[PDB]
RNA sequence: GGCUCUGUGGGUGCUUGGCCGCUGGCCAGACCUACUUCAAAGCCACCGGGGGUACCUACCGGUUGGGGAAGCCCUAGCGGC
RNA sequence: CACGCGGGUACGCUAGCCGC
């Protein structure tokens, strides 16, 4: 019973069609090498988005004379920025028309703290003059304001409902005052009983409506609801905190920007020790922002660098520096989730890309399939020491690379005192208290 | 053409109702030889560059005959275990790559209406009647 | 410099996290639903406005 | 964020649906560029949703001499009504992509629900109205009966001959 | 019950395409962890289930013949028999190249069965197409030749002449020659990495990497010159066998050897090694051969006897075996299955080719087509057997039928995915498993009377006074 | 009838058979897988010239921790040098 | 919850009672 095994080309090309016919065995006695191979890939993959980290998009116009102080997207479009700078002018942009700004008034005297655009299609702006209210899409372009608010003390932030008319204004009398559009006035003026230290930024919760989050001078976090009107609890931590905001996915949790060099992820129902740290910076963190997907970071610092971060991570993603950024005031995400924008103090607002690898557009399945598959072969094999060395250098800035080589030994020396006092100390008889749990002072309502 | 990599996930679903066919007694295994070379021919045909609704159709009235082929033979040896459903879904899945490769063919359309109303699919053909109606005015 | 000088972060065990990497993920040694299945990332964004979540999901 | 789009030519209007929508602030990147250009990587964001021809070319003439003034026909309100999902603005919108912008104000006044973008204005529907423009031999050829040269050719004349009244005053050949 | 019919299929699943025993997600304490553990397990195991599944969609059958009647046996089976009962594609292969003048000769086919490249001993080297029965080249070069070897395609070969190795394009156009490697007798290529190792007559062994062009580490073998060198193409470890009787196991990485099999009493003549690196059979100049498990590294059975000093020895890719000894070889059908835990001898042959007076230099299986191809003084030769030849191949790994597009782009992937020479050891998935002494060592910057004689035995000899050594002195004087 | 080209056989060295697991067999082949006591002595082993030497390798000398062939002795032992 | 083949109440049809 003779039979041996014929193949004809018919198994490669049916006579009569172009396509390629490739059978395929799955049998591992076929494909030796299945780690090794895999990790030679992950390798490849590792020194590709190195060679293909680009990450800076362009610049918005020819930007400001003094630097940025304030800026804000708005969150029902997808192209509309607006940007104030140092000089009290604002600008309101078009990101699909990047060549020059659809806007501009000599809106203040002094600088522009705060900006915000409303719901219908009109933008405030805050000053130490008084907060004003300009129509910026308008068949005549009109510079004069349409209202202006000046009672209420020295004004420093603002931050717009999600779906109504109503927006709050951080002042600095140590009270926040909240107005509705079209029928308030001077609006409610909400503090703290007896609280005098200003009231830097604040930021309405678009997930939980009437929830409002505000730093203090005090290096506290205060709460606030709004149904009730009144605030709720407040935290005093040890630095300043520049910058409260929310997740957009999740309702509870928040993050502060705050002069420690340091981001700390906290949970508005337990203040008691923070759900995260992120630990990366040089000098003070300025702006912090969420995606909008709510699981990755901006954060600009008062060194010349931007720091992406995942939520969970702890450390730095990813770091953004340039020798024409001067310093970085204000960052934030577009509503894509892809591209970040940054205000300097050098007078331009910047259009980077996060996953600065990942090109945008339309790809092919065995293109996006390429893509996918060296990021699931890296998120295995990413810990192996050379991938993990290719995957971790980034070229920083001479300044801020020295700056953290000291802030290093200087962490360093600052535990080693402190594990010399334990051990030698009465302290040796406690258990070691955690570090999320040592970023809160104290906590009071 | 990645018609291969194409045709290699349509093969690799119809891979376990074969499997199925072979650990009953209803196909031997010969003939299941015979139904995987003929359903990668039709599917490297189906999903070439130059294809025509005439090939569609014959792929189709190929997995038809042959859910009725395997209805008969179920029929004969006693079998009520075997269902029709992943047979009426690839041949849905047929239907739905022809109407997107060539929309402008009104045979197709109507096949596709006809095998739809003969597999008692009521909603499903109120569906296909609408954009149908949509393509052709 | 092949070998892993520390367990990675989420993983207990040598014998677990060297036995929970265990099957390569290529598309030469399983399937293409498998390699599919195996390699869509963990979040999925699409084009548009991502607003923030209005109402409760669950 | 656009859902679907008319696109009017010589032969006849026919109206897309996008799927996979185009990135807004990288219009302007070479990569989305030669998305843009190559029609394996443009047509996953255009599906051809619904088509409809002339019935005459008495019709197409008609057609332009409404569409260029601006006024929309009583057809193109049929296949909108055919077409698109019947709404009120008031809980859902339709965003719908046209070419010119008073054909969008009067499709918006005809149907309150369906938001119109004009590409006269806007970028990101000026840019995939324009590669449809660009793929639109291809995106229709399975229903496209001949060719469209031939159609622009006669169409094209009929309207100049219209707008100009030509054979009532060429007489001389 | 119903379901046992499941149970099995997931049991021969987790045999076959598991790759590892399974993680125990009842030890995990961590929550998250147990969770993600147990839905990878879920994905690992639907992983297994879906190739067992998607193992139908195979095309071909393997080849095999079975006696019928109980006097008929499967070695008395004519070729003229089998060339008559087999189909008429597969009957064309079985062709005699008559060439005497020029030494005799040695066969070596690609990896993917294409073109085969023979060289006589006195310099013809000569490669074709066999099938298709075009010569791609045909060079004469004077001296002697050792042995030739394709490269990582049929486009490069490399031949061993007197004293270099020389590498030539497809149109037998010299590229160059290799001048570390002086009186180079053996070479195997290994195809993933890309180096060619050569043993030489003095003993040293050199890996060159191919694609960049330098020699990555010479080895010296301390004993003796080698008699034979094959290639396991599982660990991509190099079998090296001497003339006192032992193989040795040579990687890269290692000047000393990394076993040594002790075996045949004289020199070990021919060695062979399995594709999924599962067992050797080794020939020596005692007339014996003999099979090794080499997971274990115990030897599977008795010694088989060849009734010649056996001059080469290839098995195929499922389980049969051609020994080619004097001037005719036999091929051996069971000797070693994978499934059997202990393994039984076999009695007779498979088949045997005849002996009509050309002494056999090497017999070679092509690699995809169930025929087998002799090597001998009179020429080449190539029978057909029906049992041999793996029937289903991968269309991504290594292609029967390669245009030239797929070549073009198939070399490229494998320039860029070629594995550096560091990454060869005994067992080639270890990349990512721990270094224990480095997890010791993290876990301890993290949470910060019969052997105490000897001690002072080895420590009174330095003579370092040193503090642990003075209580050591007073733990002794209390005892 | 002639030139040219090509093919086969013999010759171009002094005549002792075709094959094999060969003191015997076979040319129609036959039988098929046994039998086993003790791995191995050392040395040599061809790359063009001048130069560099971080890393790898070779050679030489060491260092920590283990390991104990062998040599020596005896209070005899789970011994000791 | 139902999805195959028969005889039924009933067909230019398949809605309903029991089986194979």
């Amino acid at each position: 019973k003779i039979k041996a095994l014929t193949r004809s080309i018919t198994a490669q090309q049916a006579p009569g069609s172009d396509v390629q016919r490739a059978p395929r065995n799955l049998a591992p006695e076929l494909h030796p090498f299945e780690r090794a191979r895999e990790y030679q890939r992950a390798l490849n993959a590792v020194k590709l988005e190195r060679m293909f980290a680009k990450p800076f998009l362009g610049q918005l116009g020819n930007g400001h004379v003094q630097g940025v102080y304030s800026m804000c997207k708005d969150k029902n479009s997808l192209n509309c920025i607006a940007s104030g700078s140092g000089d009290g002018v604002v600008k309101v942009w078009d990101l699909t028309t990047r060549d020059e700004e659809t806007w501009r008034v000599a809106a203040h005297n002094n600088i522009v703290k705060g900006l915000t655009f409303t719901n219908d299609k009109k933008l405030l702006s805050c000053a130490t003059d008084g907060i004003k209210l300009w129509d910026p899409y308008a068949s005549p372009s009109n510079t004069t304001p349409i209202a202006t608010w000046q009672e209420g003390g020295p004004y420093t932030s603002l931050s717009f409902h999600r779906s109504a008319n109503t927006f709050a204004a951080s002042s600095g009398q140590g009270c926040i005052r909240i107005w509705d559009l079209e029928h308030s006035t001077a609006g409610q003026a909400i503090q703290w009983p007896s609280f005098v230290d200003t009231i830097t930024d604040v930021c309405f919760n678009q997930v939980e409506t009437s929830v409002i989050g505000s730093v203090a001078t005090d290096r506290s976090i205060i709460l606030f609801d709004l149904r009730t009107n009144m605030p709720v609890i407040k935290t005093v931590l040890h630095f300043a905190c520049n910058r409260i905001v929310f997740n957009p996915m999740e309702a509870m949790n928040l993050a502060v920007a705050s002069e420690d060099h340091n981001i700390y992820i906290f949970d508005a129902r337990n203040f008691d020790k923070a759900l995260n740290i992120q630990k990366g910076h040089v000098a003070a963190v300025m702006d912090v922002e969420f995606s909008p997907t709510g699981e990755e970071l901006v954060s600009g610092s008062y060194d010349r660098t931007i720091r992406l971060w995942r939520r969970d991570a702890g450390h730095s993603r990813d770091v953004y520096h340039t020798k024409r950024m001067q310093r970085v005031f204000r960052t934030m995400w577009t509503m894509d989730s892809k591209y970040i924008l940054t205000g300097s103090d050098d007078g331009n607002v910047r259009l980077w890309r996060a996953n600065a690898s990942e090109r945008s557009g339309v790809k092919a399945t065995r293109q996006r399939q390429a893509l996918e598959y060296n990021n699931a072969l890296l998120d295995r094999y990413g810990h192996l020491p050379e991938i993990r060395r290719i995957r971790r250098h980034r070229h920083l800035p001479k300044v801020v690379k020295k700056a953290t080589e000291i802030k290093r030994e200087e962490l360093a020396a600052i535990k080693r005192r402190e594990e010399n006092e334990r051990k030698h100390s009465n302290k040796k008889y406690e258990k070691r208290k955690s570090e999320r749990e040592k970023a809160v002072l104290v906590k009071q309502q | 053409a990645w018609v291969a990599d194409k045709a290699r996930f349509y093969l690799e679903r119809a891979a376990p109702e074969l499997r199925e066919w072979e650990e009953k007694e209803i196909f031997t295994k010969d003939e299941i030889r015979n139904l995987v070379a003929k359903r990668s021919d039709f599917e490297h045909l189906v999903l070439a560059p130059g294809t025509k609704p005439t090939d569609f159709l014959n792929y189709v009235n190929w997995e038809r005959s042959l859910d009725r082929l395997r209805a008969k033979r179920c029929a004969r040896l006693n079998i009520r275990s075997v269902t029709s459903h992943a047979s009426q879904a690839r041949t849905f899945g047929i239907f739905e790559r022809a109407v997107l490769k060539h929309p402008g063919s009104i045979e197709l359309w109507l096949a596709y209406l006809e095998f739809a109303a003969q597999v008692k699919a009521t909603k499903r053909w109120r569906r296909i009647m609408t954009r149908a109606l949509r393509l052709h005015p | 410099k092949y070998l892993a000088t520390g367990l990675p972060h989420p993983f207990e065990s040598q014998q677990q996290y060297e036995r929970s990497l265990r099957l390569p993920v290529g598309p030469e040694w399983m399937t293409k639903e498998t390699f599919q299945d195996a390699t869509k990332p963990r979040v999925i964004i699409k084009q548009g406005i991502i607003a923030p979540m209005s109402k409760p999901m669950y | 964020v656009v859902n679907f789009l008319l696109f009017e030519s010589a032969v006849g209007f026919s109206l897309f649906e996008v799927v996979h929508q185009a990135d807004t602030v990288g219009l302007e990147l070479p990569e989305v560029k030669d998305a843009m250009k190559t029609l394996d990587k443009f047509g996953k964001m255009v599906k051809l949703r619904s088509f409809n021809p002339w019935t005459s070319a008495a019709q197409g003439l008609e057609a332009i001499n409404l569409i260029s003034e601006g006024i929309m026909p009583e057809y193109l309100k049929s296949a909108l009504e055919m077409n698109l999902p019947q709404t009120s603005g008031k809980k859902s919108k339709v965003v719908l992509g046209v070419a010119d912008k008073k054909l969008a104000g009067e499709i918006t006044a005809a149907f309150p629900g369906v938001q119109c973008e004009a590409a006269d204005t806007s970028e990101v529907v000026a840019a995939l109205l324009r590669g449809i423009r660009t793929h639109a031999n291809k995106l229709h050829k399975s229903l496209q009966e001949g060719d469209i040269g031939r159609a622009q050719l006669g169409l094209g004349h009929a309207y100049s001959r219209a707008k100009v009244k030509f054979s009532v005053h060429k007489n001389d050949n | 019950k119903a379901e046992l019919d499941r149970i099995r299929r997931y049991k021969q699943a987790q045999k076959k395409y598991g790759r590892g025993p399974r993680v125990d997600i009842k030890s995990v304490r961590d929550k998250k962890l147990r969770r993600t553990l147990t839905n990878l397990e879920n994905k690992y195991k639907t992983a297994a289930l879906k190739a067992k599944e998607a193992e139908i969609l195979l095309e071909n059958q393997t080849g095999f013949l079975e006696p019928e009647g109980e006097l008929e046996r499967t070695y008395k089976v004519r070729q003229d028999e089998i060339v008559k009962e087999v189909a008429v594609e597969v009957a064309q292969k079985k062709f005699e190249l008559k060439l005497t003048e020029l030494g005799p000769y040695t066969c070596e086919y690609s990896r993917n069965g294409r073109d085969l490249i023979l060289a006589g001993r006195k310099g013809h080297v000569a490669t074709m197409d066999w099938r298709e029965g075009k010569l791609g080249c045909e060079l004469q070069l004077g001296e002697t030749v050792r042995d030739a070897r394709f490269l990582h395609n049929n486009q490069f070969f490399a031949v061993a002449q007197k004293k270099y190795v020389y590498i030539y394009d497809h149109n037998g156009v010299e590229i160059h020659c290799l001048r570390k490697h002086v009186e180079v007798s053996h070479m195997e290529f290994l195809p993933y990495h890309f180096l060619l190792a050569t043993l030489s007559i003095s003993g040293q062994l050199k890996y060159q990497d191919t694609s960049t062009g330098q020699i990555v580490a010479e080895i010296a073998t301390k004993h003796g010159t080698p008699v034979s060198l094959t290639q396991n193409p599982y660990n991509a470890i190099l079998h090296i066998g001497q003339q006192n009787g032992t193989v040795t196991l040579w990687s890269p990485n290692s000047t000393d050897p990394l076993v040594k099999l002790l075996a045949h009493r004289g020199p070990v003549r021919s060695l062979a090694v399995d594709r999924e690196g599962r067992y050797m059979v080794s020939t020596g100049q005692d007339n014996k051969m003999c099979i090794w498990d080499i997971r274990n590294f115990k030897e599977a059975v008795n010694s088989y006897f060849t009734r010649a000093p056996a001059t080469s020895v290839a098995i195929s890719d499922t389980g049969l075996t051609a020994v080619g000894w004097g001037t005719h070889t036999t091929i051996w059908k069971g000797l070693f299955n994978k499934e059997r835990p202990v393994q039984v001898k076999v009695d007779s042959p498979y088949m045997t080719w005849g002996g009509q007076g050309q002494v056999v230099e090497r017999v070679r299986w092509c690699p995809f087509e169930d025929i087998l191809g002799i090597g001998h003084n009179e020429g080449f030769s190539s029978i057909i057997v029906p049992g041999a030849g793996e029937a289903n191949y991968d269309a991504l790994e290594v292609n029967p039928f390669e245009t030239k597009k797929q070549r073009q782009e198939g070399e490229v992937k494998a320039l860029l995915n070629k594995l550096q020479p560091e990454m060869i050891a005994l067992d080639p998935n270890f990349i990512g498993n721990l270094d224990l002494r480095s997890e010791k060592q993290r876990q301890a910057e993290r949470d910060l009377n019969t052997a105490l004689k000897k001690y002072l035995r080895k420590q009174r000899k330095k003579n370092i006074i040193d503090e642990k050594r003075l209580k050591a002195e007073e733990l002794y004087r209390q005892m």
